[PDB]
């Protein structure tokens, strides 16, 4: 019923708000560092380790004003929340490859457009 | 584990590495006293109590001991120092990384204590541990090694091994690696700095003789044969370490760009080295 | 995808966990009970982003404990039928392909991978491999797999992805 | 119980599993002591509450210096005969150690049982073992437990020790050889207890003969500071309808089927889950001071309780020292 390869999702996930990994690793980290002072509560989740050490392994954007940065030159473009956080986190470098994964993004932009909004990606990428 | 140690204070498994900084490079005199060794993970202890009942722990009192989940099997009576070090072989797609234990020193080998005798003395005991547990026959189990111990003074012959190659996952971007015996690598976090001479004693070479000998800083005495009261046991080892760190900022191989300032490099590593050799 | 929402979940506290600060402990109380559970509609509950809302108490006739409706923003994530993800390979199998998403175990099975990929349990990791060497997917590697359907199991979901079409495989 | 004494091993000093061995070592004991029940047939003390310290004013005390240690009747049946039993009843064969008899040097003790403790001691910085010896139930068959206890305190001196000392001061008995030291707790007439106060507390002792089994009379004194209850310590969520499941350190006594006291968990208690917790009292609460690796069990329900009979109700450092300054007139 539900197709992320055509934007299908259910109406629960219509408001639903992207985040980004690295903004996901931030936000939890500051929550295991609201756990580590604040005593009398326990550890929390395995949930919450697994999902942190994950995005902290994907994390991309090692800056919060390179996650502000490229939020603000993608938020400015005709996307949906869901193909930008996937673009925003897959980071491909070709077009096609921006198209193979998210076919979703067939003709939204133009591919000198979208070769280049992948080119900004790719700068604004925290090398490591 | 306690067993094991023999009374030995448990807080002696609790000290962390004194990081090598600008600040504390004058620790590393007389360069001959110590040994050096490429670290790919935190450091750990690990015991054995007999085929695959494995356990490690990572030497605070509040940690509890942990199963290994590695296909590996260890004599009863075994306590190691160790790190796990995965092995990739190949680059990108291809690439293959097989986790392996990094003996980096040991404490008791099958119920034989060997903690008093010297670093390159125990190490040469570990070796033939490695040995001793190692199955050919079976390429399905989980590999042991001895890192690669090198003379401090002879810390340039690690800098040769450092290659940038392309991991699976780095989205293209080389990794620095350090090449093995084999043509296995693991991505380096640093560069462990051990004391093998006990203090008052210290390394000097002797221009007259070309020589190493030992000297006494209280006696004042000098001799050519090592001095059974000048030996680093496992505690002065372990307690006296220094840890270079290889993050990002860090120069040790030609192309890695930028260098941090604060940071030391390679170059500077080396050229104290060799200002205090002489 | 890692979502940024507000949910609505109702606390009952009993009178003997009232206290002298009573609002602690219903947030205390929201960061035990949602905090790393999994629902169908709305996926891995990661975390409680922020308390917005706190509602009236409701005494419920009869009982002795309130309740108290509450609003908080959350980070959560959902995984999706048809979403390229990166994720960490635990274990390669003559069947499939064990990967992690966060916490979420995905199954990917070697009928939906191509016949370049061929299994090797004769490599000292058991991996996945061409016999060109070139693409050498093994136990913890990075990779890239395309999400077909989601099986939820007892208040926790799991996944099944795929390599079939462009691009899939090793980063 | 292997462990003989914890702290130190000690040369010689070995278990005894051998069935036919042991069961006599024990059944020597019972016989000595005229003991009815299992166990151990050693006189057993209690401890001082505002109720006990009425009778050091209705017959004669001595009393002397409680260490901590541990209680060992000494066997001492023949030549290489010497044994030692536990408060358990474990049984441990000593070697070297060797007991003259007073008439005639080259001849050894049998069917002697002493009373004392095995302390620890310290000198140069490490740990030099001896035996305390307390009190004595029989010698050569003879029942000197049935005298009086300046008559056991004096056999004492001259059956066990000047003997061992003159066979020391002529080399037969290098004291090197020997797995511990050897020596009698001095007593003091009641009197003296003023001037004195590794050493926890004090022992009062009656002047009548010995009796095994529990002892009212015999009264074991510790400022109220050092008492401590030894609980197995269970933690567990508590929170089935409750809005928290907090986890709760839950203390448990031998004996006691439900949870004696609650402790309330650290985040550095958590670690000694089903080990034995030692707990002091201060503030209407239990406190951890530390782990013991020396017992799988806690102790006696009604040990416990009669600690907190004694913390409740307490006798004072200074409540005691009136009571016997006054009587000391």
């Amino acid at each position: 019923e539900e197709d992320a390869s055509q934007l299908i999702f259910p109406k629960e996930f219509e408001t639903a708000e992207t985040l980004l990994n690295s903004e996901v690793h931030m936000l939890l980290e500051h929550r295991k560092q609201q756990n580590e002072s604040a005593e009398d509560e326990q550890e929390l989740s395995e949930v919450f380790m697994k999902t942190l050490n994950y995005t902290a392994r994907f994390s991309r954007f090692k800056n919060r004003e390179t996650i502000a940065s490229v939020r603000s030159l993608l938020l400015q473009k005709k996307l949906h929340k869901f193909e930008l956080a996937c673009l925003a986190n897959l980071c491909p470098e070709t077009a096609e490859e921006s198209k193979a994964l998210i076919p979703s993004l067939e003709g939204r932009f133009e591919d000198e457009e979208l070769q280049q909004i992948l080119d900004d990606i790719q700068t604004k990428r925290s090398f490591q | 584990f306690f067993e094991l140690i023999q009374g030995t204070e448990i807080d002696i498994f609790s000290y962390k590495p004194t990081l090598l900084t600008s600040k504390t490079l004058e620790k590393i005199r007389p360069v001959f006293d110590y040994r050096c060794m490429v670290s790919g993970s935190e450091q750990k202890f690990l015991i054995g109590l007999g085929k695959s009942q494995i356990y490690t722990w990572d030497g605070r009192q509040s940690d509890r001991w942990i199963k290994l989940d590695l296909k590996t099997e260890l004599p009863r009576d075994t306590l190691l120092s160790v790190e796990i070090v995965h092995e990739l072989k190949g680059e990108g797609k291809a690439q293959r990384k097989i986790s392996a234990i990094h003996i980096l020193d040991v404490l008791v080998l099958n119920g034989t204590d060997v903690r008093e005798q010297h670093f390159n003395q125990r190490i040469q005991l570990a070796e033939k541990f490695v040995k001793a547990v190692s199955k050919p026959s079976r390429p399905d189990m989980n590999p042991i090694r001895v890192k690669e111990v090198y003379r401090l003074e002879e810390m340039e012959k690690i800098f040769v091994r450092l290659e940038m190659k392309i991991i699976k996952g780095s989205s293209g971007t080389p990794k620095l690696s350090y090449t093995g015996r084999d043509d296995r690598h693991f991505v380096p976090m640093g560069l462990y700095i051990v004391r093998t001479v006990n203090e008052p004693w210290t390394m000097g070479f002797s221009k007259s003789f070309k020589k190493k000998f030992f000297y006494n800083k209280k006696t004042k005495d000098s001799t050519f044969d090592l001095p059974a009261d000048s030996i680093a046991p496992f505690h002065i080892c372990y307690y006296g370490r220094l840890f270079w760190e290889w993050g990002d900022g860090i120069r040790v191989h030609d192309s890695q760009k930028p260098q941090d300032q604060d940071k030391l490099s390679k170059e500077d590593v080396l050229s104290f080295i060799q200002m205090h050799r002489a | 995808m890692f979502y940024h929402i507000s949910l609505e979940h109702e606390i009952l506290l009993h009178p003997r966990y009232f206290g002298p600060n009573l609002l602690n402990t219903v947030k205390q109380k929201l960061f035990t009970e949602v905090e790393g559970t999994c629902t169908g509609k709305y996926g891995f509950v990661i975390a409680v982003t922020t308390i917005d809302n706190i509602g009236a108490g409701v005494i419920q006739p009869g009982r002795g404990f309130v309740l108290y409706p509450v609003k908080y923003k959350a980070i959560v994530f959902r995984p999706f039928k048809g979403e390229v993800v990166d994720a960490v390979v635990t274990q390669v199998n003559k069947v499939g392909l064990f990967t992690e998403i966060g916490p979420m175990s995905c199954f990917i099975s070697r009928h939906s991978i191509p016949s370049e990929m061929e299994f090797d349990p004769n490599s000292n990791p058991p991996c996945y491999k061409t016999m060109d060497e070139d693409i050498v997917i093994q136990q913890d590697d990075e990779i890239r797999l395309k999400i077909v359907g989601t099986r939820v199991d007892k208040n926790d979901i799991f996944a099944i992805g795929s390599l079939m079409d462009d691009y899939l495989g090793l980063v | 119980g292997a462990i003989f004494l914890e702290g130190v091993t000690v040369k010689g000093v070995t278990q005894v599993t051998t069935q036919p061995k042991l069961g006599e070592v024990q059944q020597k004991c019972h016989q000595f002591c005229g003991w009815e029940g299992s166990g151990f047939p050693g006189a057993q003390p209690v401890s001082m509450d505002k109720q006990n310290i009425k009778l050091l004013d209705l017959k004669p005390y001595k009393v002397s210096w409680k260490a901590d240690g541990t209680r060992y009747m000494m066997l001492i049946d023949g030549t290489n005969e010497v044994f030692m039993i536990d408060r358990d009843n474990s049984v441990f064969h000593v070697s070297n150690l060797e007991f003259p008899f007073r008439k005639d040097l080259r001849m050894h003790l049998s069917n002697t049982l002493l009373d004392g403790e095995m302390i620890i001691d310290r000198v140069n910085g490490q740990a030099v073992p001896r035996y305390l010896i307390y009190d004595i139930i029989k010698f050569n068959s003879q029942p000197v437990g049935d005298c009086d206890f300046n008559v056991r305190l004096q056999c004492i001196e001259r059956e066990i020790i000047s003997p061992r000392h003159e066979k020391m001061k002529t080399g037969l008995i290098d004291k090197t050889q020997e797995p511990f030291s050897v020596r009698n707790k001095p007593f003091f007439d009641i009197c003296t207890s003023r001037k004195l106060l590794e050493m926890d507390g004090l022992i009062f002792q009656p002047t009548g003969k010995y009796k095994p089994g529990r002892c009212d009379d015999i009264l074991k004194w510790k400022p109220p500071s050092l008492n401590s209850v030894d609980f197995r310590l269970k933690i567990t969520r508590m929170g089935g309808e409750g809005l928290l499941p907090q986890n709760v350190g839950l203390l448990y006594v031998g004996g006691y089927e439900r949870p004696f006291a609650q402790i309330k968990v650290t985040k550095e208690l958590k670690q000694y889950d089903n080990k034995i917790i030692e707990c002091k009292f201060e503030n209407n609460s239990w406190v951890f001071m530390r782990q013991r690796t020396d017992k799988s069990f806690p102790n006696a329900y009604n040990t416990a309780m009669a600690v907190c009979n004694s913390i409740s109700n307490p006798v004072t450092k200074e409540m005691l020292f009136e009571f016997i300054d006054r009587c000391t007139a």
